[PDB]
């Protein structure tokens, strides 16, 4: 089925895309948009596909980032003084900051902005120059990104090193699963982001919250009303 | 041909059956290089070999303190041991360190190249230190062959790796036990003998809130 | 169509018939949807079966009143961690023969069992009787349709030897009691969160004040 | 606001009233153009299953003016005294 798919933007997407369920009402996977040659604008198909899945694995980790340490800590997996909310772990210092680290949060913020900027600077380059990231001698690790020629599946030795999907139809059912998936934790990212805005609590403890009283914890509830 | 994992599942390519538990339980696909498999086999008996050691002594010490002897438990018996042990801490782990060392890098270079270690490197030793099959060595390390018959060598390459694998599936268990009921493994298997209907996972230990 | 039991046509939503009908993967496919219904039925046949059985015995008096109590509160269905509808959760105030999570470990490792043997049968049948089973191998024999595999096992009274025609009849009779004993069963559990009490006492008081 | 205040049902009552006009003629919609009254137009957006030419703009567009209707109802009759 179409999740609700707007007319008239059907006439320039077929089905190849995983989700591909043809909502689009604004209009930015047309290629009449930014058609020409070299780099052009940021919206063209390929960037927003690309985007869309970094969007959606970077989402998708970060949900569970956000669930894992409140559950496993209102359980006995978790000690209580590392079961901290996610916003007061130090990414918002004036949310909290968890003191009792091994380094000072500047530190691991320098040490994770130079690993990350590695690999998507790499990321970045195999992006524009495909396969150009397995030539330059890196670590000895080069035939581990080999890339593909879809930038958003490069696939190898490491990035899928279980060979999932030998048929076509299992890599559109894992992709399509993915896309899926993906957009499910960029709601729920979305909604952790308001309830932390508005609650001030972990989102476990909202779940809660309406478990235990629905209409006594709910949105209309949260900001004042009956 | 042989029992596999699963009723009706297709056998991995890279698993023909030629090793010692060839079940084909690989769902993640590794092992698919064959250098990879050299080095998961060896870390499979790695592993199983150090936790069966250690199951043994765990369980040995456990039905020793039951039956009388000062012994404490498995869990915190580092501490009463460095405060009885005459070399102090930190010290003796660099020393068995230096003791692991060898004997790993001897295994490593022996699993990368196999018979390098019988040159007569370590000793002028020759026959000894040399690795009949990949994660399986020979000549010092069996003092009594009954491994030169095949039959029995293959028979006791499988109840190796299945015993192992029990006793790593036992340590698992002595973790969960010991973090869940705080008690002795053998203080645990008599109440659950003692009263099975009643003294269960759930009811004495902390695995459900 | 009409080779399919209940094909009546009565698809609003249009959840059905999607272009990858691969009975493989993608679970939508048209046996898929079909086996999931069938077993999804006998579920709520043996559910309601359940749901209906302790009160009505314990009012008839053939089992003792003490355990013939509602099937939300001796199924462990409380609100235990504000959880409402969590089976083997809630304390339920009779003692059995052992604990809740004791069958709860038995519940995950038996059914895993079985619905890994029907996952396998689903996948490829005829191959799942070939490894060694205890013996048990032989008991389910396989079948080219999954959702009725038949046998000695699951036809003890050998009522599918018959024709055709009187077995697609059963059939849709079966689907249909199902499709009955869904409607049954969300009354039973949507009546049971907001009376909280046992489906027999509002049945009666429905009989004595229509 | 609060479930039974006479805002509240005022209020559901102006955007049922129009969305129930936006469905049936009376107020301007998607499918309905020109000034002095409302003409068949092209159905722009698939309605997912609506009857009609009831898009997700037709409701979002009502439910906007329903709720706007709503709130200066209800300013309205608080500024003199009324409900
Ligand atoms: C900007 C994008 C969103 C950033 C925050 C993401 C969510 C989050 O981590 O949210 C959490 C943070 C922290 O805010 C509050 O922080 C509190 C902690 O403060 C504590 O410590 C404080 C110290 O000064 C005070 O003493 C305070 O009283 C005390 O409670 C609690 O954790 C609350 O649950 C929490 O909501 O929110 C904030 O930074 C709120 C920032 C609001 C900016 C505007 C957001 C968008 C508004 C709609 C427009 C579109
Ligand atoms: C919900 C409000 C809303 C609506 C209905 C529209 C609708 C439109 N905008 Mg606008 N836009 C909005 C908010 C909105 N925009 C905001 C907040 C910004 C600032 C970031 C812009 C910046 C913007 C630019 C720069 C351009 C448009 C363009 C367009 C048209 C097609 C592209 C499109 O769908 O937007 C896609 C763009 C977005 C930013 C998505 C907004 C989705 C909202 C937030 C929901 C369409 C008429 C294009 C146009 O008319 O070209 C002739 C164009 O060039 N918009
Ligand atoms: C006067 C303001 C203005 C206007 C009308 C536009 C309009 C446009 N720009 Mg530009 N842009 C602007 C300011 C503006 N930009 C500024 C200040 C920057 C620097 C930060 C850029 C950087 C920029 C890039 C790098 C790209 C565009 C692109 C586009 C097009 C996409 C429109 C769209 O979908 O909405 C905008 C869509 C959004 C999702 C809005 C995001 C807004 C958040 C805050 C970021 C459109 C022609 C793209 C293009 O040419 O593709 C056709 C493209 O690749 N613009
Ligand atoms: C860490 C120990 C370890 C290692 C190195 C191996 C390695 C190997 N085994 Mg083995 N196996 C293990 C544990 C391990 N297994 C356990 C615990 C079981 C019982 C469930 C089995 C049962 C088993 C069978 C039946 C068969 C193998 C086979 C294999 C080979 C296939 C490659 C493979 O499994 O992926 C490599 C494996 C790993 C990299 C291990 C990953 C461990 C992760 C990181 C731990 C994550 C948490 C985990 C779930 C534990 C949590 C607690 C849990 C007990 C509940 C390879 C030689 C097959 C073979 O060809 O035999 C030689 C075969 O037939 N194994
Ligand atoms: C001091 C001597 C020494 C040396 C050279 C090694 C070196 C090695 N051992 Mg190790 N080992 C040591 C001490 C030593 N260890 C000690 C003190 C113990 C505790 C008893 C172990 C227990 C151990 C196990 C159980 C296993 C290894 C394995 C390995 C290899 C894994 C290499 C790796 O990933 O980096 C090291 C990375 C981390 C430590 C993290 C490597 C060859 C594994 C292996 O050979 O798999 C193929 C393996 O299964 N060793
Ligand atoms: C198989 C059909 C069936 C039958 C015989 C009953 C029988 C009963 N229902 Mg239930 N009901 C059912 C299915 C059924 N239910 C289903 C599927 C739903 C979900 C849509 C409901 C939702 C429902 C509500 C919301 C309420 C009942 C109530 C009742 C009781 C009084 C009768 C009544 O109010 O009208 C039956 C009403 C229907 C909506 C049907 C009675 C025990 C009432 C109750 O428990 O109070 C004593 C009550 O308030 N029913
Ligand atoms: C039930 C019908 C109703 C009634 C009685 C009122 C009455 C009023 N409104 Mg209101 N209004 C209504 C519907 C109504 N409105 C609707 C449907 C809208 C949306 C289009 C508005 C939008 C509106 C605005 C935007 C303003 C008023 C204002 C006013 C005041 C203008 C008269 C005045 O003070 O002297 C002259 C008065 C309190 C004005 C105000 O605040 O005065 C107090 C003002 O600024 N109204
Ligand atoms: C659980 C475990 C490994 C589990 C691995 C699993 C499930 C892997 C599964 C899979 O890969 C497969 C198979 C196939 C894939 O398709 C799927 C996955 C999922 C990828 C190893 C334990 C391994 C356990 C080991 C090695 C235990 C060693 C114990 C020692 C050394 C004891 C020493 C002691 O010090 C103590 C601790 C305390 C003192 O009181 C006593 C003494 C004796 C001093
Ligand atoms: C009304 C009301 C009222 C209110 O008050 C409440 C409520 C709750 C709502 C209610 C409702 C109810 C309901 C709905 C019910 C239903 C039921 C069912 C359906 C059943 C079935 C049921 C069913 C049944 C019996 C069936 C049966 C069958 C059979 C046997 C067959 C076959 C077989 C088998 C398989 C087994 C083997 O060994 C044998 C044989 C023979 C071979
Ligand atoms: C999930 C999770 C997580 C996360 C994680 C992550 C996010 C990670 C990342 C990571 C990363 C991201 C990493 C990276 C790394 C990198 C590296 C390690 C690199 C290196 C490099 C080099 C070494 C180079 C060199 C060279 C060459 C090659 C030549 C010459 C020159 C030069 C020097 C440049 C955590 C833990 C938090 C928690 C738990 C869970
Ligand atoms: C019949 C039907 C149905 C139903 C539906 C419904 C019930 C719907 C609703 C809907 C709605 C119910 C919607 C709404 C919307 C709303 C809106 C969109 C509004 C507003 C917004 C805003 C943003 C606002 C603003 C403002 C302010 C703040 C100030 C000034 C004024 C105003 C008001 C403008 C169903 C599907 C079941 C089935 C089929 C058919």
């Amino acid at each position: 089925l179409y999740v609700g798919s707007d007319a008239a933007a059907l006439k320039y997407l077929d089905g190849t895309l995983p989700g591909d369920y043809g909502f689009d009402p604004l209009g930015l996977l047309d290629p009449t948009v930014s058609n020409g040659q070299g780099a052009g604008g940021f919206v063209n198909p390929r960037w927003l596909q690309y985007s869309e899945v970094i969007h959606a694995r970077w989402a998708m980790l970060g949900a569970a980032g956000c669930i894992a340490p409140e559950i496993l800590g209102k359980a006995g997996v978790i000690p209580a003084e590392t079961a901290v909310d996610w916003f007061r772990t130090g990414v918002i210092p004036p949310a909290g900051v968890y003191k009792d680290f091994w380094a000072d949060p500047f530190t691991l913020f320098f040490i994770e902005v130079v690993a990350i900027q590695f690999a998507e600077l790499k990321r970045l380059q195999d992006y524009k120059n495909p396969g150009s990231q397995s030539r330059q001698y890196f670590l000895g690790l080069e035939g581990l990104f080999k890339g593909s020629d879809n930038p958003a599946y490069p696939g190898g030795p490491f990035f899928n090193f279980a060979n999932f999907g030998k048929t076509e139809a299992e890599m559109k059912k894992l992709k399509l699963n993915e896309i899926k998936n993906g957009r499910l934790a960029m709601l729920a990212m979305f909604g952790y982001g308001a309830q932390a805005v508005i609650t001030g609590d972990g989102p476990f403890d909202n779940l809660l919250a309406h478990l235990a009283d629905p209409t006594g914890a709910n949105l209309i509830t949260n900001l004042g009303g009956k | 041909d042989r029992p596999l994992w699963s009723p009706g599942s297709q056998p991995p390519a890279w698993l023909d059956g030629s090793l010692a538990g060839d079940y084909g339980f690989d769902p993640l696909h590794l092992s698919e290089e064959p250098e990879m498999r050299k080095w998961m086999v060896q870390a499979e008996l790695v592993h199983a070999r150090w936790a069966m050691l250690g199951v043994a002594g765990i369980l040995f010490t456990s039905i020793a303190a039951k039956n009388g002897a000062p012994f404490p438990d498995w869990y915190d018996a580092g501490k009463e041991a460095i405060k009885t042990s005459p070399a102090p801490l930190g010290s003796l782990i660099f020393t068995e360190l230096l003791l692991f060392g060898w004997v790993e890098t001897k295994r490593l270079y022996d699993l990368r190249n196999p018979g390098s270690q019988g040159d007569g490197s370590f000793l002028g030793i020759t026959d000894g230190l040399k690795g009949k099959e990949n994660g399986y060595p020979g000549g010092l390390f069996d003092p009594m062959g009954m491994s030169k018959n095949e039959a029995s060598f293959k028979e006791a390459k499988v109840k190796e790796i299945k015993n192992g694998r029990l006793a790593m599936l036992a340590f698992v268990g002595f973790i969960a036990q010991h973090h869940a009921t705080h008690k002795s493994p053998i203080d645990n298997l008599v109440d659950h003998v003692a009263d099975p209907f009643h003294v269960t996972f759930a009811t004495n230990g902390v695995s459900v809130p | 169509t009409g080779s399919l039991p209940g094909d009546f046509g009565w698809d609003p939503l249009h959840l059905a018939d999607t272009n990858d009908q691969d009975r493989l993967n993608n679970a939508m496919s048209m046996e898929w949807l079909s086996y999931a219904e069938v077993i999804h039925g006998r579920w709520a046949m043996l559910g309601a079966a359940g749901a209906l059985s302790p009160e009505v015995l314990g009012k008839a008096g053939v089992i003792p009143k003490e355990t013939g109590l509602t099937w939300f509160q001796a199924g462990g269905l409380d609100s235990s961690s504000n959880l409402i509808a969590v089976p083997f959760t809630g304390p339920i105030p009779f003692q059995y023969w052992t604990d809740q999570y004791t069958l709860l470990f038995t519940m995950l490792v038996a059914m895993g069992f079985a619905e890994t043997r029907r996952w396998q049968e689903y996948k490829e049948p005829g191959s799942v009787q070939k490894q060694f089973f205890l013996g048990l191998e032989k008991l389910t024999p396989p079948s080219q349709q999954p959702a009725y595999p038949g046998g000695g096992f699951f036809n003890f009274a050998g009522l599918g030897a018959k024709d055709e025609k009187q077995m697609f009849e059963l059939k849709v009779k079966e689907i249909r009691n199902g499709r009955l004993a869904m409607l049954a069963f969300l009354g039973f559990m949507v009546q049971a969160e907001v009376t909280h009490v046992g489906p027999f006492q509002n049945l009666l008081d429905h009989i004595n004040s229509p | 606001g609060f479930i039974g205040s006479p805002t509240n049902l005022i209020m559901v009552a102006s955007t049922g009233a129009c969305l129930f006009a936006s469905r049936f003629g009376l107020a301007p919609s998607v499918r309905k153009v020109a000034q002095p009254l409302k003409l068949a137009d092209r159905e722009v957006i698939q309605t997912t299953g609506d009857p009609a030419g009831f898009t997700a703009t037709d409701v979002l567009a009502m439910g906007a003016a329903g709720h706007a209707i709503g709130v200066g109802i209800v300013l309205g009759l608080k500024g003199i005294g009324q409900l």
